[PDB]
């Protein structure tokens, strides 16, 4: 059936860090990488860990998914003990604001066709200064159901709480294409 | 080969048994066994006056070896050449069997240190420096070998006879005592040994430590009827005492390099017994008296002022000297050695210390504790 | 075509420094990790092979790799001035095979013994019995100065599967000019 | 034979293994080059 | 208390003072650091637990403790 809004992405303590480590280095070319982890079930997306990528000439793009590197380094990270499954990927957007560009939406659709629950995340790595994260979970919606009178996703709970969206996503179209899914960190005690 | 080994059989207890059994491993196209049994039989005790037979054998086993361990090649070219006792050729022997063996196989710092030591007889001063600051500066990237390390402080220990190798020399003999560790020679060579090691200390201008005369087991463990004094003497300067008894006692004996040095030997002591008697002092009141001095040094009055001078000039005490009253201010930044019963007060004094801290630790977090949050 | 993996222990001691076996037990050695390791892989393409060395140490140079390019890479310059450790030689070789990629090779080592061994008795037969409980199959291979026939690697070879097993052979080479040959006929063809 | 043989192999699989990592850096490069300049 | 980090280092010499030679890991001096990206990255990561920078009479007196 159809997502729900109280659908929730958990970022790991490493992850997050590892995200914006590489945001910032590779300012201002934008970066890109996998985000390890499991679904476990329909309402969490658990973002266990990311392994960044090469980069390549053509930005953020599925020619700069390069299996061969995905590969190897999936097997062997599952050979030291870190057998994830991709849940998405992450990218840096500097200066621009959390949103999904036309190349972010062929990545998240080419995403979703092996794994149907991916998430597109979006860091502004500049703009994440001292006190403030920008950053932002995305999945896209196909036209069919939003044009035939359907609900893009379904509030089943009082979890929609995210707060009015920045509005560089509005011009760039959040809502038409991709729901922002809510984001929740999770932190160990250790 | 076997005709000339067959006809130079002869020079060995046991004539076949000395050269025929090292053939038996050579027939078999070996060279491991037969390089330690040669080592053996190089090592029995004899005159050797076969050696010139051997050379050639050596040279023949030299020219078509491709597997001799060069350690064991050079061990048995340092006995070769101590037993032909021809310097003026040998230094060429020795050039020659380092240059045939120029791989990265590091026994051509044993060559070097033994042409140091064929070379401190003749021409000792000019050049041999040389040859030991190339000899230290290859000595890297391997240091668990002990033996080339060995051979460099034999050889460091052999330029001890200069004007002015004292305390580098006891530097260098700490070091190769370090190196070696099990006997592995005769009481007497050790107690020699220990002996330089000794004189060398007091005669040290720029060693006063003395923090392995109960530490190193060598000297401690030896020497205790033979001119046992030394040992004595080494705890006098550790004690700081007068005891100048003892130094008359080893002035009967070691005449030389000591009845010459007797005045700078008492001004080590003066020295020593200054670092003593501040070091007993109850660290509270560190303030030292001119007539305990006079009285524990037994010098004038008039001296203490210039020996403490001196001792802070060189680095060993941090002081300040008043005159009106005459006690001079103590600060200390030069250690020494322990013991057990002194470590056992000390931690005493550290129990009394961290029962302090934890008691006022326990006040202030009672006493503040709502404003602790 | 049985998948398996093969753990190759060489040898680069001291007492490898003697011309007992062709100009020296190096190169011998080496083609004889050569010809089994070729045996083996074109035997199953999809096997992989490993090399441990025993001289004082017990490097892991190259890994359980299909590829054998990097066990010859790693087989040069072995510089043979070591002293043998067969306890923990066999030991590391099992404990890098419990590292297998696949699930679905089978056991097989082979350990290059060119000089005797300084092990206790017990020792060999509990490690032969651990052998046995962890079902791991360990081919040795004599060659140089030794005692011919060891007892206690004959033993050990016994005791490492007992009652009609598959019979892990103690080889052994003949002193003089001799390859691998009768260490192909018999062992490689057969386990 | 030894000399041969072992040199051979040797320097052949040195020399094969860096030419590829030459292959692989340098189409890394030209992908990383693109356009615009 | 603190410092979950230790750096140790390898030296080899012949212990100067005549004693017997071994491996040894030195110890040298470690301390946490923080690049801007990790420094906002955590930050954000505590936003509950984490106490005033300007310290006042609480928490210097915590930190006396
Ligand atoms: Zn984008």
């Amino acid at each position: 059936p159809a997502v729900d809004t109280a659908e929730q992405v958990y970022i790991s303590s490493l992850a997050l860090l590892k995200m914006l480590k590489h945001g910032r280095a590779g300012v201002p070319m934008e970066v890109m990488g996998l985000m390890l982890g499991e679904f476990v079930d329909d309402y969490t997306v658990r973002v266990i860990d990311v392994f960044a990528m090469p980069q390549s000439g053509t930005g953020v793009s599925v020619e700069a998914v390069d299996p061969v590197f995905q590969a190897k380094m999936l097997d062997m990270l599952k050979q030291t003990g870190r057998p994830e499954m991709v849940v998405g990927w992450y990218h840096s957007h500097p200066g621009f604001g959390c949103w999904l560009s036309g190349v972010d939406i062929n990545t998240q659709q080419s995403f979703e066709a092996l794994s149907e629950r991916a998430v597109a995340v979006v860091v502004d790595p500049i703009q994440s200064v001292k006190g403030k994260v920008v950053i932002d979970a995305f999945r896209l919606i196909n036209a069919n159901m939003m044009v035939l009178g359907h609900e893009p996703r379904q509030t089943t709970s009082n979890l929609g709480h995210l707060n009015k969206p920045s509005i560089q996503a509005l011009i760039h179209g959040l809502n038409r294409h991709y729901y922002s899914i809510t984001i929740n960190y999770r932190k160990n005690e250790l | 080969v076997p005709g000339f080994l067959q006809q130079s059989q002869n020079s060995g207890p046991g004539q076949p048994a000395v050269w025929h059994r090292l053939e038996e491993l050579y027939t078999k196209k070996l060279w491991h066994q037969l390089t330690l049994q040669v080592l053996d039989f190089v090592q029995d005790p004899c005159f050797a006056q076969g050696d010139g037979l051997i050379k050639l054998y050596e040279n023949f086993i030299s020219e078509f070896e491709h597997r001799v361990n060069p350690l064991s090649l050079v061990e048995i070219i340092l006995h070769v050449v101590r037993q032909m006792t021809d310097p003026n050729v040998a230094l060429t022997f020795l050039e020659k069997t380092r240059e045939k063996v120029k791989s990265s196989d590091e026994a051509v710092i044993l060559c070097k240190t033994a042409i140091g030591a064929l070379k401190l007889n003749i021409g000792d001063l000019q050049v041999t420096k040389e040859t030991i600051e190339d000899v230290e500066e290859m000595l890297n990237n391997l240091p668990g070998v002990t033996s080339v390390h060995s051979r460099f402080y034999d050889l460091s220990s052999k330029y001890y006879q200069t004007i002015g190798n004292h305390a580098s020399y006891y530097k260098d003999a700490l070091r190769f005592l370090g190196c070696v560790d099990i006997k592995d020679l005769p009481v007497s060579e050790q107690q020699e040994r220990a002996f330089t090691l000794g004189l060398a200390g007091l005669l040290g201008e720029g060693v006063f430590n003395f923090g392995e005369l109960l530490m190193h087991p060598v000297l401690e463990s030896l020497r205790n009827t033979d001119r046992q004094w030394l040992i004595d003497t080494l705890y006098a300067f550790n004690s700081g005492n007068v005891e100048r008894f003892q130094t008359l006692k080893t002035a009967w004996g070691q005449q030389p390099d000591l009845a010459a040095n007797e005045a700078q030997l008492l001004r080590k002591i003066q020295l020593l017994c200054l670092m003593e008697m501040t070091f007993t002092r109850p660290a509270n009141h560190r303030q030292l008296t001119f007539e305990e001095i006079a009285k524990s040094a037994k010098i004038t009055v008039n001296e203490v002022e210039l020996l403490v001078m001196k001792a802070l000039s060189v680095g060993l005490v941090k002081g300040s000297i008043d005159e009106v009253d005459k006690r001079v201010h103590m600060t200390w930044v030069q250690p020494r050695v322990l013991d057990l019963q002194q470590i056992k007060g000390m931690k005493d004094r550290l129990e009394f210390w961290c029962t302090d801290v934890k008691s006022m630790e326990m006040l202030v977090e009672h006493q503040a504790h709502d404003i602790l949050t | 075509m049985v998948l398996e993996s093969t753990m190759v222990c060489v040898d680069n001691s001291e007492y490898m420094r003697n011309g007992d076996f062709l100009p020296t037990r190096l190169q011998a050695q080496q083609d004889a990790v050569n010809i089994v390791c070729h045996s083996k892989t074109r035997s199953n393409p999809e096997n992989n092979v490993g090399l441990i060395t025993l001289a004082n140490d017990c490097e892991v140079l190259t890994t359980l790799t299909p590829d054998t390019g990097r066990i010859l890479s790693k087989l040069h310059t072995v510089q043979p001035k070591g002293k043998i450790t067969f306890c923990t030689g066999i030991r590391v070789a099992h404990l890098a095979l419990k590292h297998r990629q696949g699930k679905n090779h089978k056991m097989r080592i082979i350990a290059f013994v060119g000089s005797p061994v300084e092990d206790n008795e017990k020792d060999l037969v509990k490690l032969a019995k651990r052998l046995k409980k962890e079902k791991v199959n360990v081919d040795i291979i004599n060659f140089g100065e030794e005692e011919v026939n060891t007892e206690k690697l004959t033993a050990f070879v016994n005791t490492l599967n007992g009652k009609d097993g598959t019979g892990s052979h103690l080889v052994t080479v003949p002193p003089g000019p001799s390859l691998a040959d009768a260490l192909i006929s018999s062992p490689i063809l057969a386990g | 034979i030894k000399i041969m043989k072992s040199e051979v192999l040797r320097v052949t699989h040195e020399l094969q293994a860096m030419k590829d990592k030459i292959k692989e850096n340098s189409e890394k490069i030209k992908v990383n080059k693109t356009l615009p300049y | 208390l603190g410092l979950p980090t230790e750096a140790y280092i390898s030296v080899e010499e012949v212990h100067d003072d005549g004693t017997p030679t071994s491996k040894t890991f030195e110890h040298v001096t470690s301390e946490i650091g923080a690049e801007e990206a990790e420094e906002v990255g955590v930050e954000h990561l505590l936003r509950d637990i984490k106490d005033t920078t300007v310290g006042t009479l609480s928490q210097r007196i915590t930190n006396q403790v």
